[PDB]
């Protein structure tokens, strides 16, 4: 009854950060060896848990969040961080329990001429609460009034990432999967 | 909200669209410069039209956020760079013609050929070919043919284009409330930040001219000495009280006298401080030259070159059918993409240049931390100076010996010290008057002090008076000799190479004191001092975020060009020079010319 981590990690399409997607994993056997003995993850940080002991742990449910960010924003997918990704797109709680995994995807996700399909939100009134999501696409104004561009002081809140095959590493696309481990007073459904 | 809050969000909009548009422009320029094709010229012109159109609309919008009502200096400085636009203020037809002039002038220069009279089938480009003659030839006639043939084939074409260029460039400057295009260029040194850290455009002329007065005695002696030693190589062509013929100065313009070193070395039986032959004999290639420069920067704590640098750069002429523009340049294309375009030869000059260009990259890499509008040098001279601090160390006998280019039994005496100082002087002191005199001429053309009818009269009058150099052939107003230099034909300001040379030694004096060096600063090798690299990286990472007067005062003690470190660096060669010239004439007569004989 093996756990379907290959459908999350090896998915063809990934989504943008602002519109990040979540798969619920339950009633399965979770063999994390497919993850931790592998070369390709540039980021493999665990919180409240030890990567090496993953196969001994049991949980109520595990949650997998997929999206894509710049190399220089992978540092924002961590508890306690700030910036556009952590504030306006994807916010981890401080008591986060789980692992963040990212790998370089310039081969799949960047082009010679430039790939603009992945977006992120860079303007918002107020920060996100943890695990909250905002897919609204409403023009942003600092006064907070409704406005319509092209008017002054009025801006579309989603920016395109620009992913080119020749850029520096901090500007290259990275796929990110965030595994949350959930401890409820319920029985356990995901184990090693 | 506050006008400060509106402009912070306006800037955040600006930064995200500009990062994209300037990246596409940089990419389109790279492919043209790396692969000159009609298709790539059109692609370059279009991407730059999108960048220019963007940039100018954002300048207009930035004005609605008035500077006086913002209190955060970082935003205030980001908006200041946006307040003055460029050529957008011109008529569409008018800016059409000026963009055409700049593209023609640039490809005339890179496509120009001059043909041998004795062999009409042998037609030579500037690079490589005419340059090879002007660097390695010792025949008066061969060099004269190349020198005159260059100024006659492409100089003569550029002349009508240069006239239209000044009238339009000045119309664009005055439309932006500058006196002239020269005033516009001096704006780069303008500093209005804090109190006591103020610098105006007009002070740059006073300061350039005051410091050039202090350099001139050392140069007159360097001049007297190389004039004496060229009479050994060109007997019956050199007048011992005259200006030096301009085609015999070691390159196409006499910009650097470094290739006179062979003809002027004082103690030539000593181990050669010019390691060009040692590089060839050890089968160095362009890669090795760039790896050694990378090794240097790593030893002082600066980062290694990115992996994309090694994959994307053009470090030698490709020779696969592509036409390239060979002028060495370091590109920050944006998005962390750092590249160098250079047709590298196995030469100590290109060894030193590769350090020079890597310093550009290193600067661009450090101020990447700054916001987009602020990621540039403090001024243009700072930017051309970071590279030359590295050359100052990398060229020392000490460093050469540790790199393997000098034998392990090599020892420094007073004779190798004069050798090394004299070669440094040919490059660094020889170029000051050439640089000063060129921008003086440029500044005077844009101002109106030199009319079209006297452009070449005043160029060769200023060459003789200021540089002590004289034209081998009379030149009418049909000519346009200054446009035969790459930087003039390609609309770049030149004073950076003057301020850089004075900055060089101010930086070097300060980093050596941090490296706890004892003795004269020409013996100083910054190599392996992480403390020195830490001090430098602190200024590099600041970018344009502080005024250049403060940025200078934070590494070195002063807040302005000081020529004292440059003169100390050359104090032993200067005393030596005076003695070699004790029974000789120091200075020049402007009257004699090779053709009035
Ligand atoms: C140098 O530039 C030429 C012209 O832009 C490049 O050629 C074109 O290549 C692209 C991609 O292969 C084609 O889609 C075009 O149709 C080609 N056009 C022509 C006229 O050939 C060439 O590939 C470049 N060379 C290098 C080495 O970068
Ligand atoms: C994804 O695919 C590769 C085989 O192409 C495999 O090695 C890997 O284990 C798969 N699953 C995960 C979760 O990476
Ligand atoms: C820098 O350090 C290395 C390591 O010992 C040494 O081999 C090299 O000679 C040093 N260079 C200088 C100029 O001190």
């Amino acid at each position: 009854n093996l756990c379907p981590f290959g459908e999350v990690f090896n998915a063809t399409k990934f989504p943008s950060v602002y519109a990040w997607e979540r798969k619920k994993i339950s009633n399965c056997v979770a063999d994390y060896s497919v993850l931790y003995n592998s070369t390709f993850f540039s980021t493999f940080k665990c919180y409240g848990v030890s990567a090496t002991k993953l196969n001994d742990l049991c949980f109520s449910n595990v949650y997998a969040d997929s999206f894509v960010v710049k190399g220089d924003d992978v540092r924002q997918i961590a508890p306690g961080q700030t910036g556009v990704i952590a504030d306006y797109n994807y916010k981890l709680p401080d008591d986060f329990m789980g692992c963040v995994l990212a790998w370089n995807t310039r081969n799949i996700d960047a082009t010679s001429t430039g790939n603009y399909n992945y977006k992120y939100r860079y303007l918002r009134h107020g920060k996100l609460r943890p695990f909250e999501r905002d897919i609204s696409n409403v023009p942003f104004s600092p006064d907070g009034k409704p406005c319509t561009p092209p008017a002054l002081n009025c801006y579309w809140p989603l920016n395109d990432y620009g992913f080119y095959t020749t850029t520096g590493i901090g500007y290259q696309p990275y796929r990110v999967v965030v595994l949350s481990f959930e401890l409820l007073n319920a029985p356990a459904t995901v184990c090693g | 909200s506050t006008t400060e809050d509106l402009a912070k969000t306006f800037l955040e909009k600006f930064n995200s669209e500009a990062e994209e548009l300037s990246h596409q422009s940089s990419l389109a320029s790279w492919s043209y410069n790396t692969n000159i094709t009609d298709e790539n010229v059109q692609k370059m012109n279009e991407a730059g039209a999108r960048w220019s159109a963007f940039y100018e609309e954002q300048c207009k919008l930035a004005k609605t956020y008035p500077l006086e009502e913002i209190q955060n200096l970082t935003v205030k400085r980001q908006l200041q760079a946006l307040q003055q636009s460029g050529s957008s203020v011109l008529s569409a037809d008018k800016s059409k013609r000026l963009n055409e002039i700049l593209n023609t002038m640039s490809t005339i220069y890179s496509t120009g050929k001059v043909c041998n009279p004795s062999n009409p089938q042998e037609c030579l480009l500037l690079e490589p070919g005419l340059d090879a003659i002007m660097e390695n030839s010792k025949d008066y006639n061969q060099r004269l043919w190349a020198w005159e043939g260059w100024r006659s084939e492409v100089g003569k074409q550029l002349r009508p284009l240069y006239e239209e260029y000044v009238v339009l460039k000045n119309e664009m400057a005055r439309a932006n409330n500058y006196e002239d295009y020269g005033d516009y260029w001096r704006g780069d040194y303008e500093a209005e930040g804090p109190s006591g850290y103020d610098y105006s455009r007009d002070q740059l002329i006073e300061d350039v001219e005051r410091t050039f007065a202090e350099i001139k005695p050392l140069y007159e002696h360097l001049h007297a000495y190389v004039r004496a030693k060229l009479m050994d190589t060109y007997p019956s062509h050199i007048n011992p009280t005259g200006c030096l013929p301009a085609h015999l100065l070691g390159d196409m313009w006499g910009r650097f006298w470094t290739n006179l070193y062979s003809l002027t070395v004082p103690f030539g039986q000593k181990p050669n401080i010019d390691v060009t032959d040692a590089m060839v004999d050890q089968s160095w290639d362009a890669k090795r030259i760039f790896e050694e420069a990378e090794k240097f920067f790593v030893s002082v704590g600066l980062p290694n070159m990115t992996q994309g640098f090694w994959e994307n750069s053009m470090l030698t002429e490709p020779g696969d059918g592509r036409k390239v523009v060979c002028h060495p340049t370091a590109w920050d294309l944006g998005k962390g993409d750092f590249r160098i375009k250079m047709c590298t030869k196995v030469t100590m000059d290109d060894f030193l240049t590769a350090h020079h260009e890597m310093g550009h990259i290193q600067y661009d890499m450090a101020y990447a931390v700054q916001p987009y509008l602020l990621r540039n040098g403090a001024n243009e001279g700072f930017h051309e100076a970071v590279g030359e601090i590295m050359s100052l160390s990398a060229a020392t006998p000490n460093h050469l010996k540790a790199i393997g280019l000098l034998p392990p039994d090599f020892y420094e005496d007073s004779e190798t010290e004069i050798n090394f100082l004299l070669k440094q002087a040919l490059t660094i002191v020889g170029t000051l008057p050439f640089t000063y005199m060129l921008e003086k001429w440029r500044w005077m053309v844009f101002k109106g002090e030199i009319p079209k009818e006297e452009w070449m009269k005043k160029w060769w009058e200023m060459k003789r008076e200021i540089v002590g150099v004289v034209e081998p052939v009379p030149h009418d107003e049909t000519y346009c000799d200054p446009a035969a230099l790459f930087h003039v034909a390609n609309d770049y300001s030149f004073i950076r190479y003057y301020t850089r040379t004075i900055y060089q030694f101010q930086f070097q004096e300060a980093l050596c004191q941090t490296a706890k060096h004892e003795g004269p600063l020409h013996k100083c090798d910054i190599s392996n001092s992480t403390e020195a690299g830490q001090k430098l990286l602190q200024m590099l990472s600041l970018g344009k975020s502080e005024p250049w007067t403060l940025a200078l005062e934070r590494i070195v003690g002063v807040k302005n060009m000081d020529v004292r470190p440059l003169l100390n660096y050359f104090e032993p060669l200067f005393t030596w020079l005076k003695d070699q010239n004790k029974n000789s004439f120091v200075g020049w007569s402007t009257n004699w010319s090779p053709y009035a004989d």
